[PDB]
């Protein structure tokens, strides 16, 4: 029994030739596709790319793999990929990407007695996507991955997601540290090149960052400077150390969340609403150290005025402060 | 707050179907072990499925092909079909959430767990 | 047309596992190298980078043919054909052929049996760098090859009339050095499994100072004019002075984390660690300055009133000869 | 002419093979048994939630068209043989980037028995990912998985069985933890089934029980904190009269407390929750501002109800110390103990 | 019945077919049609002084060696005939280390005519350098250069040619953008000669034109410094009497600029030379420091010469913000025109 | 004559079975083993390994490959290794190497007429060792690299060393930036696996690392700043801002000195003797500063006694830290 198999495997693969595509020279081949997504992680705004790691399938009918005397599905050793024709797929967008070959290749052929092929392969690709950071922490990104045939045009091979839009799975199971994914969308289109018109199917996902790390790693430190600033206001006039020691090292603090936050973050040459937070709170610093530099250029002419302005700041920068906060939050949440 | 609330169970007469439920509240269980326990009358409490982020499921050697473990990951719940069902399957089931610490078989791993829901069996 | 029925008769009888005269004489070869550009200087990993085109010519009597064409030029579908030398590089680290679009190959072949044979590399060579005198310091960086398995009884290597030339020496990528001028040699090395032909060839680098000048060297003297600044400010400004110098304190402390952030971590005092260390020792006895000046205010008012201008005038001039001592010492006497 | 006689077999035994197809192929299960040897138990990293492993993997199963008659009852096999025949194509299904050593050849090593078994041993290693729960931190455990089995063959065609019992079928050296921050308490080993879009596969698995070291935490985060909030309660014991003193005293213990919070959270991976070092680095930083509020509490009611400011300063002196010491121990007995 | 006619062209095709031999080898010159399509232009990276592409490169030449007969006219291969033809040896001049993709194929394609005319593309990542002048940094201007040719043929045996009119060769796609801090002009096409020790050759050049974006160093480092020199004259108008908010106006704005300085020298790329950058910090360093050098002179001549000590403060007040403006005026008018 | 090294070179690998060792089925190829070291780089703390590049060279007899008329040793083209047997040699710690391959793949195969067989290879490897850091800086650490035959047991293949202890040449022209090789060792040694006794040969280090760049970046700072928190004793009981100002900006100081470190060195998470010396100057600057508290609250009721303590103290603190100076140096050096 396994030698008839031996010899009906042998029978197709003699004669065959892999330089020709599935009718080639009649009606186009249509490849059907199948995503099913293991993990996504490492999504970098340095690089801007992200890595994902899935199962890839395609299905196709190629009539000189037809085989008959056998009721069942043949699956054979991958390396037999290499002696039949695959559609030339790859990935507009991929930076870097390899597929996992231990303990062995990690590919797939399976034959159908119709001469139906199934074949997998799990990929690991880092994919470049634009990101608009602009309202960064509080930012909704959009990437995508494309897949495109690179020689044949649509007289030749036709893309469609097989299943509709259950295509694609295991989205539901994945977890960002920093992101939460919100949707995902299935494109199917052509491209209209110099070379004539390729197929080609999109695959987007939609991110919302997570804001539970900034506001405990980077609003939270430049909030209790401000507050810690105000202190301040309840010293007496006469301690002129401890009023110039606490706002000059409110200050030196300040600027160095600044600068260590511009050596840490990513290099994004726009203003973007971290640095707007941080500037509002340095100017908000910068004006409590220089409402004491009035009371001080005014404290003898006019004690009781500055006196009268020390109490009314006391009430203000609180007051102008959370005002700040809340136009903050309001146009950007 | 964080509850696993549990439906089905009730009473069959001696087989067919019964699709046991729990849904999950107040915390997403996507990256933990969703898992099923069974406890007889005064007897020892006993493992009988668990699925866990990779949809790998395990089984207890006294109910493989019996009992169908599911997950549905977008209403963070768990299910469990039962089929073939036996008076010795009269017992109180629980559902449980774990990371599976020091082992998923066992009933000690596990954080949170449900008020349980009984399943009669009648012959 | 005719060039196939040449190459199929040249290739026929052909056994490639052995060099030409294997039996008879040493294989003379002849090398010639061109650098497109040589790459930035790792001081931290003692490594460098050099992009070259490398030529190596030789005489083999079995490739010989008869017709009215001269030279067969060809590319590299036939270097796996025939013999070629195992030439490597015995101080590189990471070396590598480039292969865009197609392996970067040239064989040319003439009449008389002579083979020309060129591929384009990038090397990372060993460079062993003494930094006592950095960033004054000067270097020669090596790049040395031969025959791995061939000894001199067997292959030999030979410099050519122009051995190493360089093009556009201003269009490289070298920001802390400049290029002086080049050596190549000849020896024989004798190893465990014989005596082998090494070729080297010398790259003389001295160092450019005026980044650490920018970085580093003004910083530092603004911060030292900065803490002479103390002594002018009047003593009943104990908040003001404090602040002052314990900030100048702490700049110079910054200033000296990113001194070594350039270099590895070598256990020898550098001229660059002499000089931030001496920085940081005229601000501490500036601030012990102050510290006693606030002392002896209550206790001997008028030395403490002495004080401050026997520092406004020691101060400067101890460190203007310092700057004069450490500049004469390191760039007029090594 | 042994050595000719040898060649010949091993001309003999692949005459008619066909290495695309698994034995039994149509006609029963190819059963394969595996067992793992760990070498080392490489770094785990919480930031990036993998951990690298090194072992030797060993696979054993039965291929009739491999008989053979001869002197030896054994037979080592060159790498080169062994891409010959057919092997299992098992991959681990949560690995990220495996690497098969063949330095200075490939180390793979094919062995065959005179009733036909065949034995697969190759040395990988392996980084796979270890999702994590930081709640915890730095008083967490986490049970790291490696799961593999068939990517192409479905459980009707190839299934998968430990050599011995499950617990004796994964060995460690004793010199193989390469852990500094980690506790290898020990391994539990399982098998369950797993359902795909292709079909239904046999998965083999293996948990890894790890215990996160707290030494460190303490004397580089804990014990300074700690001193630093017992420094800033020392403030109430200085006289009233020294303004200066310890208003200077006050706002540089909370600048101490600053710097060692932001030192301490540059350690910690972007989470997005609070561990317990962010609500015991809260509590000290709280701790620290109320004794700053309570100073200027105090000289704010100085010069005027002296008598009200040293009761303050009487009642600041135990209460204080107390209050720390009751969140010190609430904290280390609701963490300490899971 | 059609596809056995195909393969029997295949087939024939390549019947004493010599692939070491360019087409018309000593009968002509051959000649290359040379086009890119840019679908992304990616970082520049000023420390390493290099750039990223991303390409299609699209060759054309002729070769009468494979004329067929058949009904298709134009016949498309992947990639296993492709590599049994003669293609040009084209390498990059200035390419560094680059990458051809082999996802989830080697992105290779070959289509031939019926004359003979065989059409060759493949995807690819040049990594090539780029010299840059950085004295007018940041409102520098650069023009990145992408140079290729033959490497083994001279220009007697291959000559390269643009596809259609220069202008229209090289085509860039419109969100083929990846440029964070530079702005794409546009891009020169040129063709030229160059000259070797092995003979001459045909090298195709092509040259990208950026532009520095300023708004980040603007509001970063411009910003902040303009600023601490306003407060730095500021000072000059307190009573002398207050030395505390003059003196911690003069130390603030001194420490201000010695921590913008540090933190922008930390980003630029390590040239020896110094920018236009470097030259305005340093002039705004030195008029904190000359105004701090003013407040040392005013608290000097205190107590002594008040009234010399005032005016040297008036003048100050007049000079120290003419100089500032007449500086800045100097300095963007000769860099923004340049 | 070159004709003559054609034929007897085919003769002698015609028939030639690669899939069999030397003296299959008979008494064990015994191997000898030569490594000459080119350079050590790259010793990583954090990363727990180091970087070797070496010749390495083996030594074994094979009869099939035995030759006569030529009296000479044939060096061969490196691509013959590609149809001979060689040992499956591997390095036991090793996690990434290669072999060079500019301008070609760095290998020798070199034979002789009685049909020895030697066998060289140009390797970079990176080998892991576990370091023992409780020391630390004043370590020495002792790295090794294995040796070990894959899949050949002690009844088919043995190890040894070519030359006695001479089988190892370069150690001396080995220079670490921070380290001092004090000796190497070799030994032998054969592992019991399960599958069956494993021949190994071992080559081991000792590294001693220096002291110098220590002495001057990290000591000197903190044992300047406690001699300055020595200075209040000298200062006026009645200066409290100044006592209180300088005690707790030693204190900030130390701290700074402390995260300086933290942030400096790698992350080697158990306590060293770094920390100890540490900790030791952190607990005698507080307890300089809980002195003077206690002079501050004495000072009023008992002024000769606060007066007394300060004067002993003036002795107690330098002498205590002197001999807590000697007991540390003395423990580790
Ligand atoms: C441990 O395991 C690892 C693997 O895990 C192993 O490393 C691998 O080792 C094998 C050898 O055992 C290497 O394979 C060889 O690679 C040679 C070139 O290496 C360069 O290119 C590699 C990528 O190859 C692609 O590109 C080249 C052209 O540049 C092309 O020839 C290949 O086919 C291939 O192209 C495919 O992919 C591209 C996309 O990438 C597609 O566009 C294309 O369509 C096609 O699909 C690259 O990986 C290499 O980088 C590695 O190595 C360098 C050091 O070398 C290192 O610095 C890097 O970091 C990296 O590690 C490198 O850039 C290639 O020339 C060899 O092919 C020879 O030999 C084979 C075997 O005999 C033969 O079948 C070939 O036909 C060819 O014969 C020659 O080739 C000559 C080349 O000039 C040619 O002139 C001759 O004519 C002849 O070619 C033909 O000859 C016939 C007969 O005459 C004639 O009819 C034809 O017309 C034609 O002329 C061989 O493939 C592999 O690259 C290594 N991979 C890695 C990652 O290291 C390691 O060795 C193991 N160690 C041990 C101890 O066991
Ligand atoms: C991230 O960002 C990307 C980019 O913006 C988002 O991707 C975009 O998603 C939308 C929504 O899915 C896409 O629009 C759809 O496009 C398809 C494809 O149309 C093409 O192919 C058709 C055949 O399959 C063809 O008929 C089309 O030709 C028509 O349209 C062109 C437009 O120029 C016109 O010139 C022609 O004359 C035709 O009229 C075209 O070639 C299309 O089928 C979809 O149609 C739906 O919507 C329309 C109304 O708009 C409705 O009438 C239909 O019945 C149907 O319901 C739809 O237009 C868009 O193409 C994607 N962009 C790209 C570049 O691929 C992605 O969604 C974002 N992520 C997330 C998570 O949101
Ligand atoms: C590189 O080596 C070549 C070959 O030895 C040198 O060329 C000869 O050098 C000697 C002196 O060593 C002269 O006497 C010959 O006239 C040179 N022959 C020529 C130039 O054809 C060459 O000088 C070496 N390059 C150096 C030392 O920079
Ligand atoms: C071939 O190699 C052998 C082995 O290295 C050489 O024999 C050695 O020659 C050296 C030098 O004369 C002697 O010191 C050794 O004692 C010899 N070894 C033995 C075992 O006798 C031999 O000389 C080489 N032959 C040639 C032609 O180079």
């Amino acid at each position: 029994n396994m030698s008839f198999v031996k010899e009906t495997v042998d029978k197709l693969l003699k004669g065959y030739d892999i330089r020709l595509r599935p009718d080639f020279g009649g009606p186009p081949v249509c490849v059907g596709m199948n995503i099913d997504i293991a993990s996504i992680d490492m999504v970098s705004e340095v690089n801007m790319d992200y890595t994902l790691t899935m199962y890839f399938q395609q299905y196709w009918r190629d009539k000189r793999l037809a085989y008959s005397g056998i009721p069942l599905n043949l699956t054979l050793d991958n390396r037999v990929a290499d002696q039949l024709w695959v559609p030339d797929t790859y990935f507009l967008n991929d930076k870097k990407s390899f597929v996992h070959g231990v303990t062995v290749k990690n590919r797939m052929i399976r034959l159908h007695p119709d001469g139906t092929v199934l074949y997998g392969l799990r990929i690991t690709t880092t994919a470049a996507c634009m990101m608009d950071l602009r309202r960064y922490p509080l930012d909704e990104q959009n990437c995508t991955l494309e897949i495109e045939s690179y020689g044949y045009t649509t007289d030749d091979i036709e893309f469609y997601w097989r299943g509709g839009d259950k295509a694609v799975t295991g989205v539901e199971r994945i977890e960002l540290p920093q992101f939460s994914i919100v949707e995902h969308r299935l494109v199917s289109r052509n491209v209209v090149f110099a070379t004539g018109a390729y197929p080609r199917l999109s695959l987007s996902f939609r991110l919302k960052r997570n804001i539970g790390y900034f506001i405990l790693q980077t609003y939270m430190p430049s909030i209790l400077i401000t507050i810690l600033s105000w202190v301040s206001f309840w010293i007496n006039y006469d301690a002129s150390a401890a009023r110039v020691a606490l706002g000059i090292t409110t200050v030196l603090t300040m600027t160095t969340i600044n600068t260590h936050l511009r050596e840490t973050l990513p290099k994004i040459p726009y203003v973007k609403a971290i640095d707007m937070y941080l500037m509002g709170c340095f100017v908000f610093v910068f004006l409590a150290l220089l409402e004491y530099a009035f009371v001080n250029y005014i404290f003898f002419s006019q004690p009781a005025r500055a006196a009268a302005i020390d109490r009314w700041s006391r009430i203000v920068f609180p007051f102008t402060f959370s005002l700040f906060n809340l136009v903050y939050w309001l146009y950007y949440v | 707050q964080v509850q696993l609330q549990e439906s089905g169970g009730g009473l069959v007469q001696a087989g067919g179907s019964l699709r046991v439920s729990c849904a999950a509240s107040g915390r997403t269980f996507t990256t933990y072990i969703m898992a099923w326990f069974r406890q007889a009358p005064g007897k020892e409490r006993e493992f009988l499925a668990a699925m866990d982020q990779g949809r790998i499921q395990y089984y207890g050697d006294s109910v493989r092909g019996r009992f169908t473990i599911s997950r549905d990951y977008a209403k963070n719940s768990v299910d469990l079909q039962l089929d073939g069902l036996r008076p010795e399957d009269t017992a109180v089931y629980y559902c449980a959430a774990g990371a599976g610490f020091w082992g998923l078989r066992t009933a000690s791993s596990y954080h949170y767990w449900g008020q349980g829901t009984q399943v009669t069996v009648s012959s | 047309g005719d060039v196939t029925v040449i190459l199929n008769n040249l290739l026929e009888g052909y056994d490639n596992k052995l060099r030409p005269d294997i039996g008879v004489k040493p294989t003379l070869i002849h090398t010639d190298m061109y650098v497109n550009s040589i790459g930035p200087v790792n001081a931290i990993n003692m490594e460098y980078t050099i992009d070259i085109f490398f030529a190596q010519t030789w005489y083999d009597r079995r490739l010989k043919f008869n017709s009215t064409i001269k030279v067969l030029r060809l590319n590299s579908n036939m270097v796996g054909k025939i013999w070629i030398p195992d030439t490597f590089f015995r101080n590189s680290k990471k070396a590598d052929a480039h292969w865009i679009t197609t392996p970067n190959r040239m064989l040319r072949i003439w009449n008389d049996g002579r083979v020309l044979y060129t591929l384009r590399l990038t090397i990372d060579a060993e460079c062993q760098l003494q930094l006592h005198n950095f960033p004054m310091d000067e270097h020669s960086c090596p790049l040395e090859f031969s025959s791995y398995g061939y000894p001199r009884e067997e292959i030999v290597y030979q410099w050519k009339r122009s051995s190493v030339e360089v093009g556009d020496t201003r269009s490289w990528r070298l920001y802390q050095f400049s290029f002086v001028g080049l050596r190549n040699t000849t020896e024989v090395v004798k190893t465990t499994s014989g005596d082998y032909v090494v070729m080297s060839v010398y790259f003389d680098l001295s160092r450019r100072m005026g980044y650490f000048t920018i970085q580093t060297y003004i910083p530092c003297t603004l911060i030292v004019v900065l803490s002479w600044v103390s002594f002018w400010i009047n003593k009943d400004a104990v908040p003001a002075r404090t602040s002052l110098g314990i900030t100048t304190v702490l700049t110079m402390t910054t200033l000296s984390t990113i001194a070594r952030k350039s270099l590895p971590k070598v256990s020898y005092v550098t001229a660059m660690d002499l000089f931030v260390s001496v920085c940081f020792i005229f601000v501490f006895s500036a601030l012990v300055e102050y510290g006693t000046l606030h002392y002896f205010v209550s206790s001997q008012p008028a030395r403490a009133a002495k004080m401050d201008s026997y520092a406004r005038i020691f101060f400067p001039t101890a460190f203007c000869l310092f700057n004069l001592v450490y500049w004469v010492s390191y760039l007029y006497l090594g | 002419d042994n050595t000719t006689v040898f060649t010949r077999i091993l001309d003999r035994l692949l005459d008619g093979y066909d290495n695309r197809l698994r034995p039994g192929l149509g006609e029963r299960v190819t059963e394969v048994k595996t067992d793992i040897f760990v070498t080392s138990f490489g770094p785990v990293s919480d930031h990036d939630m993998e951990y690298t492993i090194d072992v030797f993997f060993r696979q054993s199963w039965k291929d009739e068209r491999l008989k053979f008659k001869g002197p030896m009852t054994v037979l080592r096999l060159n790498n080169l043989m062994a891409s010959k025949i057919w092997t299992p194509d098992t991959f681990f299904h949560n690995g990220k980037k495996s690497v098969a050593h063949n330095m200075t050849m490939p180390n793979k090593l094919l062995r065959i028995t005179e009733d036909g078994t065949l034995l697969y041993t190759m040395r990988l290693t392996v980084r796979a990912e270890c999702p994590m729960h930081l709640e915890d931190f730095p008083m967490d455990a986490h049970a790291c998985p490696l799961k593999f089995g068939s990517y192409a063959y479905t459980r009707a065609e190839v299934v998968y069985e430990w050599t011995r019992e499950p617990a004796r079928s994964v060995v460690v050296a004793e010199d193989g933890s390469r852990l500094n921050q980690y506790d290898l308490l020990g391994q539990t080993v399982d098998s369950g089934i797993v359902q795909s879009s292709t079909g239904e596969y046999v998965v083999m698995t293996t948990h890894f029980h790890l215990k996160r070291k707290i030494g460190y935490f303490v004397i580089q985060t804990y014990l300074p904190c700690i001193m630093t909030v017992i420094l800033s309660q020392v403030s109430f014991w200085l006289n009233r009269e020294s303004v200066p003193a310890r208003t200077v005293f006050g706002v540089t213990t909370v600048l101490t407390m600053t710097t060692l919070s932001i030192s301490a959270r540059n350690s910690l991976p972007k989470v997005a929750y609070a561990t317990a070092m962010d609500w015991f680095i809260a509590v000290c930083y709280a701790f620290v501002f109320s004794a700053l509020i309570e100073f200027a509490t105090v000289n704010y009611f100085t010069k005027s109800q002296p008598a009200r400011a040293a009761k303050i300063d009487r009642l600041s002196r135990i209460a204080f110390p107390l209050l720390f010491g009751i969140f010190n121990l609430v904290y280390w007995a609701t963490y300490l103990n899971r």
